[PDB]
């Protein structure tokens, strides 16, 4: 019954995809050894959505975790939940891709990948009606990005009929750690527009942001940053999950939030979030929680919504709450705010409400955001892959692994379509 | 005998449904496992001895909504295969609801509801609960009520449906589930009883005192309308209204089968004590627009007929003199072509009031059903809103994948403005 | 008087025949060991003080099954004599068990039958239990059949078989033992009462809410239809079928002799508690194809005859209303040269349960059994896998080797071409 | 009450032997001496299929051990359970046959041969109802190889109406221990087609595979791959030991599995199997089972079974199992792998199903397959036997023990005439 088959490629990606399993894990009672310890039936009702039922009262998450480094796996395997993946399940190479997307997609991940899609399949087969897949990487390196992609083109191509579903952490010029980032993530662009139904926008930027302004962290560690990814993962399939009063699952969520095909790219957004020394003076309340959540210094995108228009909002809240209150809440939003929603779409704001909140809160809510101001983001990158293809800087390498100046050119000028198609759409 | 079958489709439908049967169980002092320590067989099926079960079968393309009732309170008052469920559910797809998702399913619930209908000896009909909007509630209901209609025949089929609202909407795609449905509800929909989520929440705050009313407070109150048109049925008083009848006296033309309901009176412990809740007064308060089901203006609007349905303690006179006072009063006006536009219908028994509800118990209350022209102002809303969408095309693709074709919907948009235009002729006067 | 002698053949058959006997001995009240702390006669020979003894031969040509009863439960129920074993099996191989193993036990067996049919003194005749598909069941049975009838002669010869499914098959070679077995059951078996185990185990998901049926799910089952047919002998009603009376209400001619049984009503305890089981309900629920024992569409089909074996708290009135009922209904067809098609036989005893069984103990109980055209179906299936294997000789020196020719099975193949042309032809109007 | 008679010949088949009877005894309880120590009556009920009884509660394997080396025997009787034989069933030369299929076939082995023959009669008298013979060898070596073929063809003389069934472990040139392989196992092949009933294809190469990559094992022993071979053969002769639900034999199996009468070259597999540390994250489940037997990793012969296709495969399960179950598994794996299947073939797949698992376990499975591929092992072998045969290389040894040329044209004529018969049920 609607099973999630989960997959990690690469570094960033395995780590996120760690932090969202421990979340996960938590939320429906299961320990470090895969034992549901749990109080509550509802906790199991939905299990098999995420894991598989083992031999002996335990749970194993229907997760691949994928890389061309073993190191990332050692490190995974060695932290707190390591125990409860399954060891067939780990793919992993022993050179490393090197931040060459070309090394991920054509040569190094063409010869992993293969097991990879051995071990997918029969995950799929376990499950009883799998629903789709949820692919956490990085756009900006050469296995979560090069590999990624070649994985997910390989997937859609068995499950064409399946929701593909990506978190994708893209490189911003703040903070820039690599010099290749425009390439990678150019052409990886170019194949999630074909490929993937959804793709989150997370940037490192905007998490940082978040952290040092919003949540007032001294120290940010990337664990920190990961946390927040991982929360608003659990958010949207929270509603696959659990009961509530009113249920929305990927399907849905996609159908009401995608008007035309390519427009598929999310603005996440996670309330509530506040400082601990701010967190007494406080009103734990759906009018708060949805004044944080349309605000722009809680979007998870480095992009400013009030430089475009909204097409759709997804909003997904989790506790007891008024129906009436929310529907209240959401149309003023959209009264007030009307210059910031695009006028040919009436009820730009889907609402979706499951009863059991996040451990810790009473309520909480993620908000999904299909923004066409998301186009300064690409806009950026294109501006720097210009920068060096211009000159064919650091070409020769991407060369070396089989790849011609003429797939650049396609890319980019890919990118730049779409680009264009949602600056359209913004009017 | 005289039974009738409940279809409770979608999650609103299922909600919807609950609420209803809690109702009926007390009042027909049914225990949640169908023990009850006559009329109830209007509702009930008995088996053997100690057991009774609802003429019912929910249905949803979701196992989600449905798994509550198996889990919850009156799981034992159901049997299981009463309660049908798929995997995945329609999206918001009117096109997965009446034919990729809903085409492996309705087999199944038709051959279960015949199997029901085989054990009832004078089948008044059917009652059928689900949402316009969502993928489900439209598509699959839409595909099910043909089903009926071709098996079936001259059964009359009464849909109970949750209309959008024109600012209070939670989807997106809502506008196009709602016109490609009721097209549909056109051709095989005896009476429709159109709702609105908005009004009800406004009852709540402005006449119950409630400042957050969910879900479960609609439904309930929604279920006590339900109550009320079949209480003539499952009771018996000085004047009564069967299913037939209340066609008859509703319904001056075949299309123009949308009577708006209201139901008076809606109050609080607390603020009943200090009012004199009389007959004239109920019987005034539903003719007034604050009190409606669906948000729209009847002042604006023309009567073409009024059912009253009172119940409790009331007599024949006061009602004459309440409809006599409705009849003088300048603001409530009835088209030329009918000279008297109330039927009427008084039942003993009082309403009975759910442990822990949000309305107060009285001696009187009533249900009144009426044919009004400002409905076809909803319509008129929700018509401009799929226009806008439309013109972009915004959403069609996923419709089409899933085996819809676009001229479809150019002609349920053609149907509705045809509809309008109808509505719109029977108003003026010669 | 008025005894039935139990032959069981090979692996299925020694397994089915556990069953019914464990069900016998529950229904006179007859403990494993013989003991009883009338009408048991039938089934029961008995010898001195606290002794009843089965007329029954269980025959194998492997010690392995037979071996398990010698051990278990009911060892002291059966004397040694009456279990028959070899020491090699037929493997699978028709010839075998017909011809090169089988000769050299045949005898054996048939002098115990005839010293058990010495010691009853009003034989009605035999029930012999064998599945078609293994060398056992298909060549042993074969062979003695026409002993039997030779011997015997005009004595009453009724098989019931586990005919091999479309789909979920064990064996590879099934196909050619159901042909070669099928030549002979023609023209030495009197009636033959086909079973599909794949129809059984849907039953069993579907109608018990069972996950995982096993074949002690199915013949527990198989057993109670057995228990139907001879409860007219084993008890008395107000309306009593014996088995000529049966034959000759059900057989219109002397090849047309395959009907199919279908038993109802068959639900879980929880299941059924909601459930209002009436006659007319289970009359209706025998002629849906769900319910079937054999995998094949009756709506594809015609009825000829069909016998309806009421049981426990049943009267006569209700059962005609239930026929009239079917009557009336256009999707179950009776040939035109059949104007009435029903015998009809009551009995007062209810159906007894086994101890940790499956069913749930209800107060009426219906085994119906109906020849139709549908089953031709079957053949069709069996003939065409057949066909295609012998096109390639695939397995057939095997045969050979054993003594059998070639020649053998074509014949086979046109026998049971000619006995589906046979019943085409009586389908037809005129 | 069909009591099976066993042979060992040559070193691999001795060893191999010596663990099969290591575990039959451990299944029907008994300990080293002979003496019964088990638990259940069912253990006893069919003892003398395998055993012998002696005076005072004591059982003797029906098994005769052959070698024309007498270090082997020491070996046997030296080792764990090395006492349970009966020293009058251990024949065995003083010379050995120094890889040379003509000296175990026509010289040294024709000298030894009588004495195992008269051996082979009186355990065949013993017997009150004799079934038939396993033989445990190699075809690559001398002895196991020219004197088995030799003693199998006298056998058949004798017994022409019992069953004939061998565990034959064949050379592999990943594997490659020996120089004459390609001679000695050509030679064998040949006498085998006219002589064996049923011939179980084992080859190292994949037994090394299996423990590598499935048991997830460092280091290998002989005694580990030895261990799957026993297991396998337990598996067949389950339904001869123990009760069950659907029970198929020696001959049963044989009937169903070989439609044409040269067709009987079996692929074994056997399942499940699993590393110690991936044990707790699976299910015991007959889907499973059923999952891990079709798959061509656990086939112990070194053959692609998509290179070719499915004659017949006969599935033997052991544990308490839904029947049920079981069909839809076979049913499905038909359906969905239709190409891999012989079309003219309806319901290639047969089922036996023993009540009693083996000893650890609550279920298993082993699978006998008859698969068009099989042909690819003789390929490879009779190429080899070419290349030097072509050159006459080694030649001389063969003809000093009485061997023409002629002999070696005929044996290679053979195979390659069977390796065509394959193919062309293939298609
Ligand atoms: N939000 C997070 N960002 C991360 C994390 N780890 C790395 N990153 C960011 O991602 C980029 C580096 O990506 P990766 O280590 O994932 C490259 P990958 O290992 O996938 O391929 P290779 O090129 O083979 O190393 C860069 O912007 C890092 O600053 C993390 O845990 N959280
Ligand atoms: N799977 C196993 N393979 C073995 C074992 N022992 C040997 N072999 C393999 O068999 C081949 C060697 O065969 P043998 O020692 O049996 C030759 P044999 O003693 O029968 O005759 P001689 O020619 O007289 O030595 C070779 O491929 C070895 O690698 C064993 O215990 N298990
Ligand atoms: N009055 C009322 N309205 C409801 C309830 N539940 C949902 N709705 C309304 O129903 C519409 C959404 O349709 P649903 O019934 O949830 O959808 P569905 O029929 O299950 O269709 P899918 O989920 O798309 O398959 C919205 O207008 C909701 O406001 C309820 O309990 N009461
Ligand atoms: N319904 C049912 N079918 C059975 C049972 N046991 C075996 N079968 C079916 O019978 C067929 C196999 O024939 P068996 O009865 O086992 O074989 P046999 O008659 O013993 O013949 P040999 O063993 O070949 O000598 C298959 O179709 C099995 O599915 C049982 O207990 N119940
Ligand atoms: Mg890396
Ligand atoms: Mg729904
Ligand atoms: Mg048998
Ligand atoms: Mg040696």
């Amino acid at each position: 019954m609607r099973e999630i088959v989960h997959i990690q490629a690469g570094q960033c990606g395995n780590q996120i995809g760690a932090k969202f399993w421990e979340v996960i894990s938590d939320e429906h009672g299961i320990d470090p050894t895969g034992s549901y310890h749990g109080d509550s039936d509802l906790q199991l009702e939905r299990i098999n959505v995420y894991y598989n039922e083992a031999a002996g009262n335990k749970y194993v998450p229907r997760a691949i975790l994928v890389d061309l480094e073993p190191g990332t796996m050692d490190s995974v395997r060695s932290g707190p939940f390591g125990q409860i993946f399954r060891p067939d399940n780990f793919v992993f190479g022993q050179s490393g891709a090197g931040n060459n997307w070309a090394k991920g997609h054509y040569t190094e991940g063409a010869e992993l990948v293969d097991s990879v899609l051995d071990v997918v399949r029969k995950e799929s087969e376990s499950c009883d009606c799998l629903q789709g897949f949820q692919l956490t990487h990085s756009l900006g390196g050469g296995t979560g990005s090069g590999m990624g992609t070649l994985l997910i083109s390989k997937i859609r191509e068995e499950y064409p009929d399946r929701i593909m579903n990506t978190f994708s952490v893209v490189p911003s010029p703040k903070v820039s750690d690599t010099v290749v980032e425009p390439y990678n993530a150019t052409l990886s662009v170019h194949q999630l527009v074909e490929n993937t139904d959804e793709t989150y926008c997370i940037d490192n930027e905007a998490l940082y942001d978040i952290c040092f302004r919003t949540l007032k962290l001294t120290t940010p560690t990337y664990g920190d940053l990961n946390h927040l990814v991982s929360a608003t993962m659990s958010g949207v399939t929270t509603c696959l999950r659990f009961p509530g009063q009113l249920n929305a699952d990927l399907r849905k969520l996609a159908v009401n939030m995608v008007p035309f095909p390519r427009l598929h790219f999310f603005m996440p957004g996670f309330a509530p979030l506040t400082s601990r020394g701010s967190q007494q003076y406080r009103a734990l309340t759906v009018p708060e929680l949805t004044q944080q959540m349309f605000d722009a210094k809680n979007m998870m995108a480095a992009c400013d919504p009030r430089h475009g228009r909204y097409l759709t909002v997804a909003a997904v809240f989790r506790g007891r709450m008024s129906m009436k209150e929310v529907d209240e809440q959401m149309l003023n939003v959209q009264n007030k705010n009307s210059s910031y929603f695009v006028e040919w779409i009436p009820n730009n704001v889907k609402t979706a409400v499951c009863d059991i909140p996040p451990r810790g809160l009473k309520m909480s809510a993620t908000f999904i955001g299909n923004s066409t101001a998301i186009q300064e983001l690409f806009k950026r990158i294109s501006e720097q892959f210009t920068a060096m293809f211009r000159r064919k800087a650091f070409l020769h390498w991407y060369t070396g692994e089989g790849m011609d100046e003429m797939e650049f050119t396609e890319a980019e000028s890919n990118m730049n379509d779409l680009v264009s198609e949602y600056q359209q759409y913004q009017d | 005998m005289r039974e009738c079958i409940s279809i409770h489709v979608g999650q609103a439908g299922v909600q919807i449904g609950n609420a209803c049967w809690e109702l009926y169980c007390l009042e027909h002092g049914i225990q949640p496992d169908g023990q009850m320590p006559d009329s109830f067989n209007t509702f009930f099926s008995e088996t053997g001895a100690g057991k009774h079960v609802p003429r019912a079968v929910f249905v949803d393309l979701e196992p989600t909504v449905i798994d509550e009732v198996r889990t919850g309170t009156y799981r034992q008052l159901f049997h299981p295969e009463q309660l049908i469920t798929g995997k995945e559910d329609a999206a918001n797809n009117y096109a997965r609801g009446h034919y990729t998702i809903g085409k492996e399913i309705i087999d199944l619930v038709l051959d279960r509801i015949r199997k029901l209908a085989d054990q009832c000896t004078g089948l008044q009909g059917f009652l059928v609960f689900h949402s316009f909007g969502g993928g489900t509630g439209s598509g699959f209901t839409s595909l099910l009520m043909e089903r009926l209609s071709v098996d079936y025949g001259k059964k009359s089929k009464l849909e109970f449906s949750i209309y959008p609202a024109p600012q209070v909407s939670t989807a997106v795609v809502e506008p196009y589930n709602s016109i490609l449905t009721t097209h549909t509800t056109l051709e095989h929909s005896d009476c429709a009883f159109m709702v609105d989520n908005e009004a009800i929440y406004d009852i709540c705050r402005r006449n119950l005192d409630i400042e957050r009313p969910t879900y479960t407070n609609l439904n309930r109150l929604i279920s006590q309308i339900v109550s009320s048109i079949t209480a003539s049925l499952r009771f018996d008083g000085a004047l009564n209204v069967d299913l037939t009848e209340f066609q008859t006296n509703l319904v001056p033309y075949p299309r123009i089968h949308f009577p708006l309901a209201t139901y008076a009176p809606v109050i609080s412990a607390e603020k009943a004590y200090h009012e004199q809740l009389s007959v004239a007064e109920i019987t005034n308060a539903c003719f007034e627009p604050a009190n409606q089901m669906v948000k729209c203006d009847p002042r604006h609007g023309k009567y073409m007929a009024c059912c009253l349905l009172y119940r409790g303690d009331v007599v024949p006179k006061d009602v004459n003199a309440a409809i006599a006072t409705i009849k003088t009063k300048r603001s409530i006006q009835f088209v030329d072509w009918c000279p008297t536009g109330f039927k009427v219908g008084i039942n003993y028994q009082p309403p009975t009031v759910v442990p822990g509800g949000d309305l107060a118990k009285v001696q009187r209350a009533v249900c009144m059903l009426s044919n009004t022209t400002a409905i076809a102002e909803a319509w008129a809303r929700l018509d401009h809103k799929f226009d806008l969408m439309y013109a972009k095309r915004a959403f069609v693709h996923w419709y089409v994948g899933e085996g819809m074709e676009e001229g479809e919907f150019s002609e349920a948009r053609e149907d509705m403005a045809a509809l309008e235009k109808d509505y719109e002729e029977v108003g003026v006067d010669s």
